[PDB]
Order: structure tokens, then C-alpha cells, then sequence
């Protein structure tokens, strides 16, 4: 699909066009959610570590925040660009196949008949 | 610096074949290097007729492609009949 | 040529049905795995001849050396099951049930 | 690819060999290569199921070049009509076909 | 094993994948898939025992048959296109071939039977690189062939690897025999949704992965072989028992951990396939995996098992065996449900 | 020739061509107890040839007989109920093909779990087969 | 930093590190048989590392806070208890044992963790390549089971064959009657309590099944009790050894460096000692259990990792 | 031409075959068919299981065999033209086989065990 | 005239004898005839290195496969194609069912698989007639040069044999 995609640079992480959308914010809760699991990976690794499970290896646990953080904004702003070249792809389609996608006019409700179903 | 020395001549002395072998294999990897004839190599595979280079279209255009086969122009081979 | 590349097939089929089966010896299954070597270096060999493809002459070479370097890989593999055993056998080979 | 460090990296390591069109040592050109040729400046870049009804006709060409099956078929029904009219003495064999003339270099 | 034979050999398994997932001709990815076999076996051998050797020439007749069918569709290929890659206008029979062979070095059910024997003889960290590296590779050229693949031989496969994955964990009770079984299961997943959406094959891949790869150091962590081996875990290291109970419920698909998301995108996509009642019999053959996790997480982390007097110097001495790698796979497959559209 | 065989199943309603619809469905019964046969030789062997063949014989005769008896008790329910478009035929035609499994083997309760369960997969096939299931659906999404 | 891959391809190899005065010798005999002071003495004399004879309580005094932890926390069992009650109903002679064979197997591990470290010798009296005497005299005497007898042989064929043999097995050999009278004369009331026809089965099977399993593959050298009371003729004989005979001079440096991983880490040292048989005398209950490490996890110095316990004066425990 | 050579040498040699058996007289009992060893019959059967001692060589012959045949189109690849790439990958092969044949020479496997 | 399919029905009858799996010592006197063979076909085919190329690589590897034969994998009371009936039977059943195949095969497809007076005819496709480069051997010199690719993986696989095999065999 996205590697029979015309104009596609092979093994790119963000193209150009990437730069183009708009950035995630660091608001956004999937940066909190990922937060929150480099806390709970410094909390599972000091647990089995047996460490103060919040005291100690408060330098690792930094990084795994920070680490989650940064891997998960950018992984973000690459799915953020595929699922917008998949709907720019789709839109460009339908502006090319109006005679295969149709516009579906649909009836009014005084006009339709739907069959009434009593219970009793 | 003569522990190194001394390790070769003993070397030498008792098993020299791996040190022939060591020393033909640098030479094998460096004269290549030295040589001034590593280039006329790919002149002589370049410069070897083995198929038959076809003659292109002219409009008048190019000089340097020539018409008569005894011509001047050309790659010559001056540097392969003389030497 | 449709003739000696299905008997080139039929040498195949035949030499599946002698690796897909085991009578007494490993090395047996081994030598059918040597066949099929073989009979893959003639077809390749025979496929480039015909099609005059004479750039992909390096695989057949690739095949020699890969599938009878696996195959070295598997006579010594034997070596050492003949070692910690001192037997040979198919019927050997169930302890780990 | 899967991984494409190929194209990444633009430099051909296994790609040079990969069809029977490629580039051939001392410039010998194989069987059905300018089949091949147009097989895929015809397929280029036109997409796999797009191709498989554009190009049917010059993969068909190609084909029946590499395989030679309706070409054998041919010559199959020739020399089978040719043991049955040698088989009812009809057919006069020609001198050139037998062999017997002197012939052009 | 030297370091200078270790290094070469790991370089080889690493190497092998790196050419099948970067090459395009089909003889370079069975050249990649016969470095994952030569690289694989020194490494089954190396323990010495004389199960490994019998684990190891299983591997080799095995994963050599199929290379050599894999060769037989290559050569054919060649025979029947003049080009090397699998291109749309080939035959069905050499596409059988591939997938046939392919399927007997990823281990599924027509050609399983291999893989609880050779699991069986082997070290645990070897599990870790024939379980999840090892079967990268033969998955990546299937992942690349995706339109030529027969969904009758692919939808039958995946029928059976379901049901004889079901149908092999639960008779049997040891841990590396018990994941090759899930582990056969969990590619008749991948296998199921190959022809559809091989990003979803790679979802599956990299799930599974994250999910078998912890599973496989938590097993080396404490060398826990058997169901009752890895029951003593609470008086061993009992500090790990919720996170490797969440990593067994979350392999055997449990919603809201991860591996539940492998079965709901798969299903996303068989039923926008029109695929009903065979993905419906995937579903519900799929239990038997809780079935098997559910006893072997009533053995570890929900009943304290009875442990033995020598235990307690494994209370007594440290314990150094825990990785990090351990705990970021660990958390990063049992909590990333809500974060499943990025992971798409 | 053999696909083109077994789709009479199809082309002609059931409660009308009794016969080969009784002999494609035990061809079908027999191709499965072939293959079934062949499996459970390969996998488990006899101590001899002769019980080897013994017990090819007589798995294909316990699938020949449920799907001979299947084909037959769901023809002769739709000679008798008269209606083609129902699954209860195929229901109670499999629940005669796992009571005589079941009869075969030797075991009541694993006749009455033949009997639901390959009565449910009858009534699961008819039920595809008048809806227009796919069971191999082509890749086309 | 520790022994891994990368720190032995730098330049920690063993075989710079040993030399002729690297040598592991057992000392071996009876009960109270003078193996404590010419253990000593050996290791004085020869500049070894005397360690000595692993107890009960050999693992809490070794590792952790170094301080011997109570009668059910690193025991259920007691040598005074197995001299008063040999026959017992609570199984406390294979809990004996086993432990006392898994406190000398970690400090087999620990003398060869010494040894390949910094090159220097090591003592170890009553070894576990004799230690199966204990347990097989307690059998022929009648304390414990057929089924105690092969799951002790499971566990000595898993735990044996990974390591290396001894170098050097000195044997201190002394008559029943003179250990009848030195245990008289040592003065413990719960030790005068053992049988003679124990002595007797442990000097019979010591001198019938340890000497011909052992003199055949590494060396044994052989002393009287009057011989080995002055010590300078052992050392010296132990000096001039040729140790030409032994399963120690076959294999690498990266054999070495592997024994060294399988040592170095006490959970692949300790795991195969305590692979689930359920046998009745060494089982601990899951509430015997959940309470001992639920007791044992509010001692002072265990209850976290070492190095990390904040309650005890472990600086740095902010950034660590 | 070639496998009428062959074909002749097969004549030639089946004839020998045949004046060496079918021309002498000849009879055979069994103590003239019993197998030779010094005098004496076997001790065990002559087809009992050799422990191979050349095996880890006898593999590397192989290898080094499957080698050779890689460096026999060499003669007519001295001929190409990216002669600079040709030396470079006949130099990193012929290093690569001397590093592994320098590999079993420092670990010792030529002598046998 | 018929030199390729006559060697190719040899092959097929040196396979099936390999197929039906004697003692692997007679197994690699069947396989060499096969690869002898093989090697007569490559070279009245067109191709002649690859095929003393493989006779070269085959006895090489083959030897040392016999020796590991009669070393390792042997037995007191070995089976020939003629000591086991069975085999011998599958031997005439598999020689018959080749001369049925191809007594049906000339029968059934009405094509240019085999005719008898018109098969050989089709062997050789195409060769360049005033062309210098045909044969298989500077195609082969090729892998120096174009697919340098080949000769990094196959030099590392026999590297990595050499290094595996020791970690095998210690
Ligand atoms: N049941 C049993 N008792 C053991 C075991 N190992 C050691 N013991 C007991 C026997 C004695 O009570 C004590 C060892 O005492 P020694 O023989 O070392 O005597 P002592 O400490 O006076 O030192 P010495 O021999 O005079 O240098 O430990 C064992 O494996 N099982
Ligand atoms: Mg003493």
C-alpha cells in the first residue's frame, strides 16, 4: 500500500511533507500515556531489581521518560503523516472517480416506507 | 625494538614458511600500490577489441568521431603498439 | 528440452519422495539431500543455457557452495550424533519425547 | 524490499542480475531480451494488476519466446503431417531440405 | 565458543534476516534463509548434551527440505519467467511450493512437528533467538510474495495452526515445548492475515515478538523449565509474579493488555475481507491458548505452589539476571492498548 | 474432473437425485478417511503392514459410513419434510451421522457430541451454502 | 567491573593468573578427624585461602549481613537435632543433608570464584565430591529412604559434572575407636550421642566407594592421624606433587571463562539444588514458606537488593 | 569423439576384465574366498564402525574444495574490465580463507584426537 | 543425437536408485553416476566449466561423504539395490513406471515433449554463431566484477562454515 505508493521515499522515517502537518503537541495524552509508562518501566525495573521502587535509580527512570517520550513523538508524528496521506490518497481518488463513488441521494422519511415491527 | 626482530629471526630459522607466506602476501597487497602498471591493466581490458563496437548516426555534429578508420581521431594506441 | 525438464522434475519428485522418507540411516536422507543438490545445479545450468541468460551464471555457483556447505554442516552434524551416541540410526533419535 | 537499503543507499548490490534483461558481461545480449525489454518499459511503473491486463499482450509474446510452446506445437503438427504424407507418397522431398545441392555460405 | 566464533556466529544470525529483508532476488532471500539455518545450529549444539544434537540434526533435515523446495520454486521461477522475484503472471503450483516450504521453517501445523522436539533439546536462550529472530526471515518473503498467495492452502494452514496449536499446549507440561505450541499459534495468526494486510502480519510479528521475547528472559532469569519450575518463581524471584502473570494473560489475548489487538485487527480486516465464519472458528479455537496460560498462571503467580528447603539461598544470594530490556518490553507490550492506532 | 464432480452437491436440490447425492457424499467421506487413514499411519504405526491396512480399512469404512449415512438421512429428511430451504435437514441428517460414528466407536457420548456437533457444522455449511458464505474468500478489500 | 565477555576480552585470563601455587585441595576425613587444623595450617603454610568447613549456617554468615540468621530462616534442621532424633518423623536428616550439601556447593562455588579471580589457592574441607558419604552412610545406618537416596543422586548429577574436580584430596585416616575417643574427649553433649556403626559405615564406605572414585581421576594422597597432626611433611608433600593425573589440564581459557559465568552468578549455581521433587522431608508448605519471606524480608539487610537498603546506611540511594 | 574414447577405453577394459576371469582356470572353496588379514580370519566383521579421527579436517577439505571452485573462474575474470573491484574481492576472499585455515591452525584441529 | 535425453532418463534412473535409499555407501556410487551424468549433460550442452565445474566440486565433496559413509554411518550386513526385495521391486517398479510415464507422455499431450523422430530438435535455442562469448565460463568470471555481492556472501559463508564447523566438531 505504502510501498506502492507513487513519490514514496524508501525507508524514510519523516519525509517532506511530514514537516508540512502540524506537530503534535507534548499536551497530547498519548505523550502523557507514554510518561507514564517510562515511570512504570523505572517502577517495574527497580521492583525486580529489588531497589525503593520510587527512591532509587531516579536517573534511569529520567531517561526512560525522556527515551518513551521521544520515541513515542516521533512514532507519533509518523503514523500522524501515514493516516494523512492515507486519507489524502483516498480523497484524491474520490476526486478522480466520481462515476465510481457516486453521491447517494437519499429519500426523506416521508418518502421511504420502512416496515413497522410491533411488539406485544 | 629487538624483541620484535628476535621473534622473526627465530621465526626465520625455525619455521619460515609462514613468514614467506606473510611477507608474499604484503607484497601481493602493496605492489599493486607501488606499481605504475596497476592502470595500464584496465587500458589493455578497455583497449581490447572483444566485440563489435557499432558505428553511431551522424548529423554533421561530432569531430572527434571520425569517418576514415586510419584516421588520426580517435582513442588511440600509440601507447600499447609502441610499449 | 520440455522433456528433459520434467524428467529434471520427475528427478526432483522422486528425490522429495526419497528425503520425505527414512529406511535406516540418516546419511541416506543426507545423500537424497545431495541429490537434490545436484539435480538443482542441472536444472539452473540448464535453464541458463537455454535462456542464454549468461549474467545469472554466478547463482548456480551460489548454489553449489551454500547447499553443500549445509550439507558439510549435516556430515558433521552426523559425526557428532555417531560420537554421543555411538549408533546411527532413525529408531535412535526418539529421546525427546 | 522489506528493509530497502538498497534503494536507500542507491547502490545496486543484487540488482543488477535480477531479470533476464540485465546487463550482460562483454555485452552479449540473451534470448528474448528485447521481449524482456518491453515487457517492462511497458509494465513501467503501471502497477502489478494494472500490468497483468495492460502488458498480457507482450508478456504473451514474451512468453511464447522463452517457452516456445505454440512454436513447438507448429513444428509438431509440421513433422507430423510430414511422417504422414512420407507414410502416403505425396510428398516429394525437396533436394534442399535433403541436403544434396551445393550450398550458400 | 571463543569470542572471535561468537561474534561471527551472532553477526551470521544477524546477518541472514538483514539479507532476506534488504534483497529482492529470491535466491539471495534463500541464500539469507540458509545463513538463519548454518548460524541457527552451532548454536543448538553448543550445550553438548545429547538432546541438543537430536534437537539439532531435527532442525537441519527439516529446515533443509524446505530449503531445498524453496530452491525447486526458485529454479522454476527461472524456468518459467527468466527473472529471479516473483512477479503476478506465475504459476500457482510454484507459489504452493514457496508457501509449503516457507511454512515448514516457520513451523506450521501440516510441518510443526519439528518445533516442540527441537525446542525441546535446546537452551532457553536459544529459544529466545529461534523463537522470535529465527522467524523473521521466512515471514519477510512471505510478506513480500503477498498478492501471489493461494488464500484456500493460506486460510486451510491457518485453520490448522490455530487448531493444533489450541490442540498441543494442553496435553503437555513443559514451558519450551508449551510457547513453541503458542508460538505455532500465534503464526497461524500471522499466517491468517498474510494475503490481506502484511502490516498487520508485521503487527502480529512485532507483538509476538515483544511478547515471547521477555517471556523467553524471565524463563532464562531463574532457568524455570518445567510448569513446577517456574511455579517456585514466588519463593525464587517473586517480585516478577504480576508482570509475568500480565505477560502470560496479555500472550494468551486478554483485553486490556496488548495481545488481545492482534485478534481485533485481524478481524478488522477478515470481516472488510468478507470473511466470516473462518475467522469465527479462529476466534473461538483461540481459548485453548487461556487455557494452557491460565493453568500455567495458576503454577506461577495465583497459587503459591509448594517450594522446597534449598530454596532459600535463592532468598539468601543476589541476583544479577535481570535485564532492562526485560522491563521496557515487558511494560511496553502489556500496557499499549490505548495506544493502539500509533502501534497500527 | 473431480471439482466439477463434487458440485452436484449444488446444481440439483436436495429431495431430488438421491443416488450420486448418497455417492459424493461418501466420496467426500471416503477422501477424508483416506487422508485421515494416512495420517494416523504415518503418525502412530501398526506393528505390521497387515494392521497398518487394517486400520486404513477401517477408518475409511467409519468415514464412508458417516458420510454415506449423513447424505442419506438428510435426502430422506427432505423426501419427507418436503423442503429443500431449511437447515433442520442437514441438522438431523448429522446427528445421524454422529449417532452412527459413535455406534462405530463404540460410545454413547461421544455419539450424542457427534451428533451436536457435526449436526451444528451441517446446519453451519447448508446455512453458508444458502446465505452465499465464503468459506476461501478472495483477497478483494 | 564483573566478569562478563567484555571484561575477559580485554586480558582477564586465568592462565596468567595460575600458576604451580594455584591448587584446590580438600581435606577429608572422619568425624573429628583434625581436618580444621591442618586446613589452617595448609593454607598458612602454602599461602591458601582457608575455608572452612560449611555448616548449617555457612550461607548467612557468607553472604549478606555476615551475621548467622536464626533456627528457621537459614535452617529447618539442626546437626543437634539429627544427633538426638536420627530417625525422624519430621525428616530432619534429608533437610540435614540437602542443605548442608547446597551450603557446600555454594562454597565450591565461592573457592572457585576465589581461585579465578586473583589466582590464589583455596582449602575446602569436606568437599562435594565427598560430601554423598554423609548421606549414603545415614541410608546403610537406616535415618532415610531409597527415594532420598536417587533424588540426592538427581541432584549430584545435576550439580557435580559442571564443575572441576579437586587438585589435591588429602585424607586423614583414624580408627573407629579413636573416634569414639576424641569425640568422648572433644565434650559435646549432643556429639558424644552418635553411634559408632555410623563412623564405622562412613570409614568402610569412605575406603570401599570415595578412594576408587577419586584416585582414578585426580590426585589422593593418603595420612595417618599421627601423620598428619604435624603438618610441614603435608605441605611439602603437597608442594612437590607432579598434579600431572587430573581433569584440569584439558581446558581453555575460555572454558575457564565459562565456568566462570556458571559460577560467578549464584542463581544458575543455586537453581539445580532446588528443582521441584516433591519429596516429604525437604517440601516447605506455601504457608511455611510465604511466612519465612515474609519474615525474612524484615530482617535488617535483606529486604532489598545489597547496596540499596536505605534503612541500614547505604549512601547514595537518590541517584543509583 | 570424446565418449567414443570412453566408450573404447570401456571395450578395452571389459576385455581385460574378461581375459583375466573367463582364460585361467579357477577353483574356489571357501578358505581360498575367506578374507585376508595376516593370516588369520577377522576378529570382527570388516564393516564395524570406524571412529573417524580426520572429521573437523575432512570437512574444511570440503569447504576449502567449495572454495576452489569459487577461485576457478578467476582465469577468465583477470580478463574484466573493473579490474580494481576484481582484485579487491580476490584479495578479501584469499585473505578470508587464509584467516580461517590460520583459525584452525592456532586452534589445533589438524592433529587428530 | 538423442545424447541429452537419453543421459536425462540415466539421471532419472541414478535419482530413483538414490530415492529408494541403500546403504549410503552404494548411495554415493549412484549419486556420482548421477553427477557423472550431469556432467556429460552440461558439456553436450554448452556449458564446459559448469559441468567439470560440478564434477570437480562433487567428487571433492563426495569423497569425503563416502568416507564419512563407511566411517560413521555403517552397518555389518549393509542393503544394495539387490539385497532388499522390496527395494529391488520398487527398482522394477519404478524402471516400468518411467516407460509407462513416457509411453503415455508421448500420447496423451499432443506437443513437442517427446516424438521419435522428432525430439533433439529442439535442445539448442540459441547460440551466437559469429559471437566469441558463449560459453559458461566468462559469465561465471562475471561475480568478480558485476556481482561482487555473490562472492562477499559466498566467501563468508565458507568463513562462517569454517567457523561453525569448529564450534560443531569441539
Ligand atoms: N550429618 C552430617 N553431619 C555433618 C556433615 N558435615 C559435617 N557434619 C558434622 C560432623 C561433626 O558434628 C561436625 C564436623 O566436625 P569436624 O570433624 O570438623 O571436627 P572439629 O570441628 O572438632 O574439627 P577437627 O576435625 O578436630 O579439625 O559437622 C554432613 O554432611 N552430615
Ligand atoms: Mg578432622
Amino acid at each position: 500500500m505504502m510501498n506502492g505508493r507513487p513519490g514514496h521515499e524508501p525507508l524514510k522515517f519523516l519525509p517532506d511533507e511530514a514537516r508540512s502537518l502540524p506537530p503534535p503537541k507534548l499536551n497530547d495524552p498519548r505523550l502523557v500515556y507514554m510518561g507514564l509508562l517510562g515511570y512504570c518501566t523505572g517502577l517495574m525495573d527497580n521492583m525486580l531489581r529489588m531497589r525503593p521502587v520510587m527512591r532509587a535509580g531516579l536517573h534511569r527512570q529520567l531517561l526512560f521518560v525522556t527515551s518513551f517520550v521521544f520515541a513515542g513523538y516521533f512514532y507519533l508524528k509518523r503514523q500522524n503523516y501515514l493516516y494523512a496521506v492515507k486519507d489524502h490518497d483516498m480523497f484524491g481518488y474520490i476526486k478522480l472517480h466520481p462515476e465510481d463513488f457516486p453521491e447517494k441521494e437519499k429519500k426523506t422519511y416521508a418518502e421511504i416506507l420502512e416496515p413497522f415491527h410491533p411488539v406485544r | 625494538a629487538g624483541r620484535i626482530s628476535a621473534f622473526l629471526k627465530n621465526a626465520w630459522a625455525k619455521e619460515p614458511v609462514l613468514v614467506v607466506s606473510f611477507s608474499v602476501w604484503g607484497l601481493a597487497i602493496i605492489m599493486p600500490m607501488i606499481s605504475p602498471y596497476t592502470k595500464y591493466a584496465s587500458m589493455i581490458n578497455k583497449a581490447t577489441p572483444y566485440n563489435y563496437p557499432v558505428p553511431v548516426r551522424d548529423d554533421g555534429n561530432m569531430p572527434d568521431v571520425p569517418s576514415h578508420p586510419q584516421d588520426p581521431l580517435g582513442p588511440s594506441l600509440d601507447w600499447l603498439k609502441n610499449l | 528440452m520440455p522433456s528433459t525438464f520434467f524428467n529434471l522434475t520427475m528427478a526432483f519428485s522422486l528425490s522429495l519422495l526419497g528425503t520425505l522418507m527414512f529406511r535406516s540411516h540418516l546419511m541416506s536422507t543426507l545423500l537424497c539431500l545431495e541429490g537434490m543438490v545436484l539435480s538443482l545445479f542441472i536444472m539452473t545450468s540448464v535453464t541458463s543455457l537455454n535462456s542464454n541468460s549468461m549474467s545469472s551464471m554466478p547463482i548456480p555457483i551460489t548454489i553449489l557452495v551454500f547447499a553443500a556447505c549445509e550439507a558439510a554442516v549435516g556430515l558433521a552434524l552426523l559425526v557428532k550424533v555417531s560420537n554421543t551416541y555411538g549408533t546411527d540410526y532413525v529408531q535412535n533419535l526418539n529421546l525427546l519425547q | 524490499p522489506f528493509l530497502d537499503i538498497q534503494k536507500k543507499l542507491g547502490i545496486s548490490l543484487d540488482r543488477h542480475f535480477m531479470f533476464l534483461s540485465a546487463e550482460q558481461p562483454y555485452k552479449n545480449a540473451a534470448r528474448c531480451h528485447a521481449f524482456e525489454k518491453e515487457w517492462i518499459e511497458c509494465a513501467h511503473g503501471i502497477g502489478g494488476t494494472r500490468a497483468k491486463k495492460e502488458c498480457k499482450i507482450e508478456f504473451d509474446d514474451f512468453e511464447e519466446c522463452l517457452l516456445r510452446y505454440k512454436t513447438m506445437r507448429r513444428m509438431h503438427d509440421i513433422k507430423k503431417q510430414r511422417e504422414k504424407l512420407m507414410k502416403e507418397g505425396k510428398y516429394t522431398p525437396p533436394p534442399h531440405h535433403s541436403g544434396r545441392e551445393e550450398p550458400r555460405p | 565458543m571463543n569470542p572471535i566464533t561468537l561474534a561471527i556466529i551472532y553477526f551470521t544470525i544477524f546477518l541472514g534476516p538483514v539479507i532476506t529483508m534488504s534483497s529482492t532476488n529470491l535466491m539471495l532471500m534463500w541464500v539469507g534463509l540458509e545463513f538463519s539455518l548454518l548460524a541457527i545450529i552451532p548454536m543448538l549444539i553448543n550445550k553438548k548434551n545429547p538432546r541438543s544434537t537430536e534437537a539439532a540434526t531435527k532442525y537441519f533435515v527439516t529446515q533443509a527440505t524446505a530449503s531445498m523446495i524453496i530452491l525447486l520454486a526458485i529454479v522454476l521461477n527461472y524456468k518459467q519467467l527468466g527473472t529471479w522475484m516473483f512477479q503476478q503472471q506465475t504459476n500457482g503450483l510454484i507459489l504452493n511450493m514457496t508457501l509449503m516450504a516457507l511454512s515448514m521453517k516457520l513451523g506450521l501445523a501440516p510441518f510443526h512437528f519439528w518445533l516442540p522436539e527441537v525446542t525441546q533439546g535446546i537452551p532457553l536462550h536459544m529459544g529466545l533467538i529461534l523463537l522470535t529472530w529465527q522467524k523473521i526471515a521466512p515471514l519477510s518473503i512471505l510478506i513480500q510474495i503477498y498478492p501471489l498467495l493461494n488464500s484456500t492452502i493460506i486460510l486451510m494452514l491457518a485453520i490448522t495452526s490455530i487448531f493444533m496449536g489450541a490442540w498441543g499446549g494442553l496435553n503437555q507440561t513443559q514451558m519450551r515445548k508449551i510457547m513453541a505450541y503458542s508460538s505455532i499459534a500465534h503464526m497461524g495468526w500471522m499466517l491468517a492475515i498474510l494475503p490481506y494486510n502484511p502490516s498487520l502480519t508485521l503487527l502480529n510479528l512485532m507483538i509476538y515478538i515483544i511478547l515471547t521475547a521477555p517471556m523467553f528472559m524471565a524463563l532464562m532469569l531463574n532457568n524455570s523449565m518445567t510448569i513446577n519450575s517456574i511455579s517456585l518463581l514466588w519463593n525464587k524471584t517473586p517480585a516478577m509474579l504480576t508482570m509475568i502473570s500480565l505477560m502470560l494473560l496479555s500472550l494468551g489475548g486478554l483485553p486490556p493488555l496488548t495481545g488481545f489487538l492482534p485478534k481485533w485487527i485481524i478481524i478488522t480486516e477478515l470481516m472488510k475481507n468478507n470473511c466470516l465464519i473462518m475467522a469465527t472458528l479462529m476466534a473461538m479455537m483461540a481459548l485453548l491458548n487461556l487455557f494452557f496460560y491460565t493453568r500455567l498462571i495458576y503454577s506461577t503467580s495465583l497459587t503459591m505452589f509448594p517450594t522446597n528447603n534449598n530454596s532459600k539461598m535463592m532468598t539468601h544470594q543476589t541476583k544479577t539476571k535481570p535485564n532492562l530490556m526485560f522491563s521496557t518490553l515487558a511494560i511496553m507490550s502489556t500496557m499499549t492498548l490505548p495506544l493502539a492506532p500509533q502501534l497500527i | 474432473m473431480v471439482k466439477r464432480f463434487f458440485e452436484s452437491y449444488h446444481e440439483v436440490p436436495d429431495g431430488t437425485q438421491c443416488h450420486r447425492k448418497t455417492y459424493i457424499t461418501t466420496a467426500l467421506g471416503g477422501i477424508c478417511g483416506i487422508i485421515g487413514s494416512a495420517y494416523s499411519v504415518s503418525l502412530n504405526p501398526a506393528d505390521s503392514t497387515l494392521e497398518a491396512v487394517a486400520r486404513v480399512g477401517r477408518y475409511t469404512f467409519t468415514a464412508a459410513a458417516i458420510g454415506a449415512m449423513f447424505g442419506l438421512t438428510t435426502c430422506v429428511s427432505a423426501q419427507v419434510r418436503e423442503k429443500p430451504d431449511d437447515p433442520l435437514n442437514y441438522f438431523i441428517g448429522g446427528c445421524a451421522g454422529g449417532l452412527t460414528l459413535g455406534a462405530r466407536t463404540h460410545s454413547y457420548g461421544t455419539a450424542a457430541m457427534g451428533c451436536v456437533y457435526m449436526g451444528t457444522a451441517a446446519a453451519l455449511f447448508k446455512i453458508g451454502k444458502l446465505e452465499g458464505w465464503e468459506l476461501f474468500p478472495t483477497p478483494k478489500v | 567491573l564483573r566478569y562478563g565477555l567484555l571484561a575477559a576480552i580485554l586480558g582477564d585470563k586465568t592462565t596468567k593468573k595460575l600458576h604451580e601455587y594455584s591448587r584446590v585441595i580438600t581435606v577429608d576425613g572422619n568425624i573429628c578427624s583434625g581436618k580444621n587444623k591442618l586446613a589452617k595450617e595448609i593454607a598458612q603454610q602454602l599461602g591458601m585461602k582457608h575455608y572452612p568447613e560449611a555448616g548449617i549456617q555457612y550461607s548467612s554468615t557468607t553472604t549478606g549481613d555476615g551475621r548467622p540468621l536464626d533456627i528457621e530462616f537459614s535452617g529447618s534442621c539442626s546437626l543437634e537435632k539429627f544427633y538426638d532424633d536420627p530417625k525422624s518423623n519430621d525428616g530432619n536428616s534429608y533437610r540435614l543433608q540437602s542443605w548442608l550439601y547446597a551450603s557446600r556447593l555454594l562454597q565450591y562455588a565461592d573457592a572457585l570464584e576465589h581461585l579465578l579471580s586473583t589466582g590464589q589457592g583455596v582449602v575446602l574441607e569436606r568437599s562435594i565430591y565427598s560430601d554423598f558419604v554423609f548421606l549414603e552412610a545415614m541410608y546403610n545406618q537406616g535415618y532415610i529412604r531409597k527415594q532420598c537416596v536417587d533424588h540426592y543422586n538427581e541432584i549430584k548429577r545435576l550439580t557435580l559434572p559442571e564443575y572441576l574436580p579437586p587438585h589435591a584430596v588429602i585424607y586423614i585416616d583414624v580408627p573407629v575407636p579413636e573416634v569414639q575417643s576424641r569425640i568422648q574427649k572433644k565434650g559435646d553433649p549432643h556429639e558424644m550421642k552418635v553411634t559408632s556403626a555410623y563412623l564405622q559405615d562412613i570409614e568402610n564406605a569412605y575406603k570401599k566407594t570415595f578412594l576408587p572414585k577419586m584416585s582414578e581421576m585426580c590426585e589422593v594422597l593418603v595420612y595417618d592421624s599421627w601423620e598428619a597432626e604435624d603438618p610441614t611433611k603435608v605441605v611439602e608433600d603437597i608442594e612437590y606433587l607432579k598434579y600431572n593425573k587430573g581433569p584440569w589440564l584439558k581446558q581453555d581459557d575460555w572454558t575457564f571463562h565459562y565456568l566462570r559465568m556458571l559460577v560467578q552468578d549464584k542463581t544458575e549455581v543455586l537453581n539445580y539444588t532446588t528443582i521441584p521433587v516433591y519429596l516429604p522431608e525437604i517440601t516447605i508448605g506455601a504457608h511455611q514458606g510465604s511466612r519465612i519471606y515474609n519474615s525474612f524480608r524484615e530482617l535488617p539487610g535483606r529486604k532489598y537488593a545489597p547496596g540499596y537498603n536505605a534503612e541500614v546506611g547505604d549512601k547514595w540511594i537518590w541517584l543509583k | 569423439n570424446l565418449y567414443t574414447v570412453i566408450f573404447i577405453n570401456i571395450l578395452l577394459s571389459l576385455t581385460l576384465i574378461l581375459v583375466a576371469f573367463w582364460l585361467p582356470q579357477m577353483n574356489l572353496y571357501s578358505e581360498k574366498a575367506n578374507p585376508y588379514e595376516c593370516g588369520f580370519d577377522p576378529t570382527s566383521s570388516a564393516r564395524l564402525p570406524f571412529s573417524m579421527k580426520f572429521f573437523l579436517v575432512a570437512i574444511t577439505f570440503l569447504l576449502f574444495d567449495l572454495e576452489i571452485a569459487l577461485l576457478l573462474p578467476l582465469p577468465w575474470a583477470i580478463q574484466t574490465i573493473k579490474t580494481s573491484t576484481m582484485m579487491i574481492m580476490a584479495f578479501i576472499l584469499v585473505t578470508i580463507l587464509s584467516l580461517g585455515l590460520a583459525y584452525e591452525w592456532t586452534q589445533k584441529g589438524l592433529e587428530w584426537t | 543425437n538423442n545424447y541429452i535425453f537419453v543421459l536425462s532418463s540415466l539421471f532419472l534412473v541414478g535419482c530413483l536408485g538414490l530415492a529408494l535409499k541403500p546403504s549410503p555407501i552404494y548411495g554415493g556410487l549412484g549419486l556420482i553416476v548421477s553427477g557423472f551424468v550431469g556432467c556429460l549433460m552440461v558439456l553436450g550442452f554448452g556449458g564446459s566449466f559448469l559441468g567439470l565445474m560440478v564434477f570437480l566440486i562433487y567428487l571433492g565433496g563426495m569423497l569425503v561423504v563416502f568416507g564419512y559413509t563407511t566411517a560413521m554411518a555403517t552397518e555389518e550386513y549393509p542393503e544394495t539395490w539387490g539385497s532388499n526385495w522390496l527395494i529391488l521391486g520398487f527398482l522394477v517398479l519404478g524402471v516400468i513406471m518411467e516407460v509407462f510415464l513416457i509411453c503415455v507422455l508421448n500420447y496423451y499431450d499432443e506437443v513437442g515433449v517427446i516424438n521419435l523422430d522428432g525430439l533433439g530438435d529442439w535442445l539448442m535455442y540459441e547460440v551466437d554463431d559469429v559471437g566469441v562469448m558463449l560459453e559458461g565460463g566468462i559469465g561465471v568470471a562475471a561475480m568478480y566484477s558485476c556481482a561482487t555481492w555473490m562472492m562477499v556472501v559466498a566467501g563468508w559463508s565458507l568463513f562462517a562454515g569454517i567457523f561453525i564447523i569448529i564450534e560443531i566438531t569441539r
